[PDB]
């Protein structure tokens, strides 16, 4: 623009930022062909090497766990002293509808703090409940905000926490960016700044107040999203026993198989530390004396119930750094599906999944078989003589065999069907709804850390054999 | 609206072309939720694209298609979020010049039958990224595959901003509409990917023209090395989706004072060696009219056993031959694109080097390359393999596949493809294709 | 009136371990966004190369 | 050594003292149970050689 094509006038240079008027050559003759500056860029091949790398392991909690028999107020008075003064409480309407949520209220307002409840979460969530939370939350500007209940308010509250600090950042690039730990890259935007998250428990079995876990399904398409990462652990969490004395059978019969379950399966994967074999290991020890016994009576014994409270937190800080298994997967989808309640789904499950992955070496899909993973059958092997059930003389097949027999035998008294049929799933729907779930819960982070590496005509063996009530076998 | 002749091909590139027009002239922040839409919708489609590819093709792996599906959406997705690809790049406000940006134009793409389904998304992601418009032409053995594709990215673009169209494709093709489309006077550039047979035939038709290739990849295994996890690394990448992926393992050379052993290595697993006539028998299938028997790709080790003339059991995994002459008219040094394998014998590290640049200089583009010894008390050997050879990357202890335990394997690499060259003759190092080979920059005074 | 007590378990926010993580550990303190450090110890490490 | 001798005693006694006080709750019993469990078979061998 107002310049002639060449050199030489008189100041610095006309122009003086460019350069001659040779130098410039394309590649191409044709057509709409722009030329480049040609530099020592464009005569050198630049190449790059790569070692292999080790990796790193953690360990990584919320920042305290208050816990026992009658110690909710006292846990919130430090709330109280220090130094909030506006409050938010995520909840269930079955909750709301009896004086549970009353409890917390109470003692709020004897201070004097901004209070209210948000009492509309269904059994799932269902990604537009979470936006009128997250409107209700930029509308009254919290700084504490409580979840309780167990399960689905838990992780409501932390999809709509997460939304209220970056109002801005779509939900799509989340659930792009971030559905799987063991991967650090990149990073995930600094949250805690203008609130921070309480976490109540009251069923007695699900381990979501110490897991960075959520899971939110779509309205639309029916679809599925995980998102995971430890930047959604709470920063407290409250293990009271008073909020569960009143739980009917067999509410508490779920909740204890699905400790049972989140004990058995993490003490066997691939990514087992030695930090958290110990605290699996007395998660199993601590059921299997005061789970029958608070099943029987209670709360004529109020003894047993607050142990297997304690014994599933437990178990909720032991899966948490090394992750899960096939049959949670598995039963995530069939009770997704049919509307069977979660935790009866892998207590149908888990003695075919302990014969599936007790083979003694088939090298068929292994993966460095000899660099860290001893073998499934010896950890197997090791969980049943730490339980007290072995003969002093004996060889590993009768430990598992004696390991497998023992858990049906606590079904039994427990009262559960033996198959899929007799819990009322009829033939005809579940054989149309085979092939929809045998893959589809090959996808579902399974990866995971199972021993042994499935494939999809392997676990429609096992969700056959479950609904005919056999055992896998060849 | 079908395409069959000639007449409806001029249709339906003015179509898109006036499309395109109409495209190029949208601002920065409604190019973005197009990108997020697409690559939503695309990712979200994993397992029925992966059913038709297997049901259509005849050969592969379902679980394998799935994963690496999903990690080229991904990948594709993360990396290019928040660049700037139109309208103002840069300016020095004090002096007066700013950087525009502007397109090419439209872009022929040429898909081949071996991941068929997995380039579709990759090359209309970065298409549309950058405000182009792109025409597909696919093989005909797997071609709905691939149209599916490109018809579910479509309409997932359609309902955000999109114009009524700017992809296009042809239905049942031929020999003759690729040479006609190749062509035609109003495009501008052609991406081929696949085997040595049409690269050439792209180089050498006077336009702009990178291609997607893949060479022989040879391994290295010297006497200091850890023996097992070498053997575990090689037949875990081999045989995944039946080694047709990108420039996988193609021929071992190993020293020969370890030799034996890693025989009977891939004795007691899943290998199979072979040294008598049956090689005559194998050698005589792959290789039929010097151009690589398309009845042996993407099949099991069994059914190629059989179809050579023999039996074998039906665990295993991949087949072993072991050749002595190193040139052109040997067969298995050509790239196979089928779980099989041929290993060599040198008599030190210097003679392996050698042989294995001489393996790599047939290829013609120089993709990977791969060393397996002990990498904390020999660093010398390590600076000298990485200095002698001519290839893009070079891998220590590293399998040349994707999926293991952990983040990746490894974790900040790219896709095996994406890596792209310009010519085919000699020491040409191949590098990877983006956003920044479909923009022409220009500057104001 | 005669109140019962409650009981705790506290730790650090997160614990970083294995052989050889050290600088792979304290490449978030450089991401996420510290400008200036201090470092206390002893002199016999610094003496030595540590 | 027996620089290394006298850390592996201290680490036996921090934990046969903490599981037998009056203080041990559910939480803390079995991560002392696990270092102890660790200690009498990698402690000589680490004695020994290294």
């Amino acid at each position: 623009i107002n310049t002639p094509a060449s050199q030489g006038g008189i100041g610095d240079l006309y122009n003086f930022k460019l350069a001659p008027s040779l130098t410039l050559g394309c590649g191409s003759w044709g057509g709409n062909s722009i030329s480049e500056n040609v530099g020592p860029k464009h005569l050198i091949n630049k190449k790059t090497v790569a070692k292999r790398a080790e990796n790193m392991l953690w360990h990584k909690l919320p920042k305290s766990i208050y816990f026992r028999r009658g110690s909710l107020p006292i846990a919130l008075d430090e709330v109280i002293t220090d130094g909030h003064k506006r409050a938010l409480i995520v909840t269930d309407r079955f909750l709301f509808n009896n004086g549970y949520a009353d409890q917390i209220t109470s003692v709020l307002k004897a201070a004097g703090v901004e209070t209210e409840v948000f009492f509309e979460v269904e059994a799932d969530p269902t990604l537009s409940i979470v936006r009128k939370g997250a409107e209700l939350a930029n509308s009254f500007k919290p700084d504490v905000i409580i979840a309780l209940g167990g399960g689905s308010p838990m992780d409501a509250a932390k999809i709509m926490w997460v939304m209220y600090e970056h109002p801005e950042t779509h939900f799509e690039e989340l659930a792009l960016r971030f559905m799987d730990i063991r991967k650090r890259i990149y990073k995930f935007p600094k949250m805690g700044v203008k609130a921070k998250m309480i976490a109540v428990t009251t069923t007695s079995g699900t381990g979501s107040e110490v897991t960075p876990f959520a899971v939110v399904t779509d309205d639309a398409t029916g679809q599925k999203y995980p998102l995971a990462d430890y930047a959604l652990t709470p920063d407290m969490a409250i293990v009271d026993a008073n909020l569960v004395m009143d739980m009917p059978k067999s509410l508490c019969a779920f909740g204890g198989l699905d400790a049972v379950t989140h004990a058995m399966e993490a003490y066997v994967s691939v990514l087992a530390s030695e930090f958290s074999d110990g605290q699996a290991l007395q998660a199993l020890k601590l059921l299997k004396e005061y789970l029958p016994a608070s099943y029987h009576e209670g709360s004529k014994n109020p003894v047993a119930r607050e142990r297997v409270h304690s014994a599933a937190t437990i178990a909720g800080i032991a899966f948490a750094n090394a992750f899960l298994g096939v049959c949670h997967s598995m039963a995530h989808k069939l009770g997704s599906q049919f509307h069977i309640p979660h935790g009866l789904a892998n207590a149908l499950l888990i003695c075919n999944v302990i014969r599936y992955n007790a083979n003694d070496n088939p090298t068929k899909q292994t993966a460095f078989s000899q660099y860290d993973r001893p073998q499934a059958r010896r950890r197997y092997a090791e969980i049943a003589d730490h339980l007290g059930l072995s003969a002093p003389g004996d060889r590993t097949a009768a430990k598992i065999e004696k390991l497998l027999a023992w858990l049906e035998t606590l079904k039994a008294e427990l009262g559960i069907p033996k198959s899929i049929r007799e819990a009322g799933v009829q033939e005809a729907d579940f054989l149309a709804n085979v092939d929809k779930l045998s893959e589809d819960a090959f996808d579902d982070q399974c990866t995971g850390a199972n021993p042994r590496y499935p494939l999809i005509s392997e676990l429609k063996q096992i969700l056959l054999d479950t609904y005919y009530g056999r055992d896998y076998v060849e | 609206m079908a395409v069959t002749n000639v007449a409806e091909l001029n249709a339906l590139v003015e179509r898109v072309k006036k499309a395109q027009r109409e495209y190029a002239s949208f601002t920065q922040e409604q190019v973005d939720k197009i990108f997020r839409a697409a690559a939503l919708a695309a990712a979200d489609a994993r397992i029925p694209l992966a059913k038709m590819a297997v049901a259509e093709s005849g050969m592969g792996i379902v679980e394998d298609k799935v994963i690496k599906n999903h990690f080229a959406s991904e990948y594709i997705y993360n990396a290019y979020k928040d660049e700037k690809t139109c309208g103002v790049l840069s300016e020095d406000d004090t002096f007066g010049t700013i950087t525009i940006a502007e397109p090419i134009g439209i872009i022929c793409g040429i898909v081949p039958t071996t991941n068929p389904t997995s380039t579709a998304i990759f090359k209309s992601l970065i298409s549309l990224k950058t405000r182009n418009a792109i025409i597909f032409s696919p093989h005909p053995r797997a071609k709905d595959a691939t149209n599916k594709a490109a018809d579910i990215v479509l309409q997932a673009a359609i309902a955000a901003g999109a114009p009524k169209d700017l992809i296009g494709w042809i239905d049942q093709p031929s020999v003759e509409l690729s040479n006609a489309l190749m062509h035609h006077p109003d495009i501008n550039l052609i991406l081929a990917t696949g085997g040595p047979g049409m690269v050439k035939a792209a180089y050498s038709s006077g336009k702009p023209a990178i291609g997607v290739g893949a060479g022989n990849t040879p391994v290295v295994i010297d006497e200091t090395a850890d023996i097992k996890r070498a053997v575990a690394s090689v037949l875990m990448s081999k045989t995944f989706d039946n080694g047709v992926i990108c420039a996988s393992e193609q021929s071992v050379v190993v020293v020969d004072s370890v030799y034996d052993a890693v025989r009977e290595r891939f004795a007691t697993h899943g290998g199979y060696l072979l040294q008598g006539k049956e090689l005559k028998a194998v050698q005589d299938v792959i290789l039929k009219n010097g151009a690589l028997n398309a009845a042996i790709v993407g099949q099991p080790a069994y059914k190629i056993a059989e179809l050579a003339g023999f039996s074998v059991p039906e665990n295993t995994k991949i087949l072993i031959g072991e050749v002595t002459v190193v040139d052109e008219s040997e067969p298995f040094a050509h790239e196979k694109l089928s779980p099989t394998l041929a290993m060599y014998r040198a008599k030190d590290f210097e003679d392996a080097v050698e042989k294995a640049e001489k393996l790599v200089a047939m290829g013609g583009i120089g993709h990977t390359s791969c060393l397996y010894t002990d990498q904390d008390n020999q660093p010398a050997r390590v600076s000298y393999f990485g200095q002698k050879m001519k290839t893009a990357r070079i891998l220590i202890n590293t399998p040349a596949s994707q999926g293991g335990i952990g983040d990746l394997y490894n974790f900040k690499l790219a896709p095996s493809l994406t890596l792209g060259c310009g010519s085919w003759g000699g020491n040409s190092i191949s590098e990877n294709v983006g956003p920044k080979h479909l923009i022409n920059k220009k500057t104001v005074a």
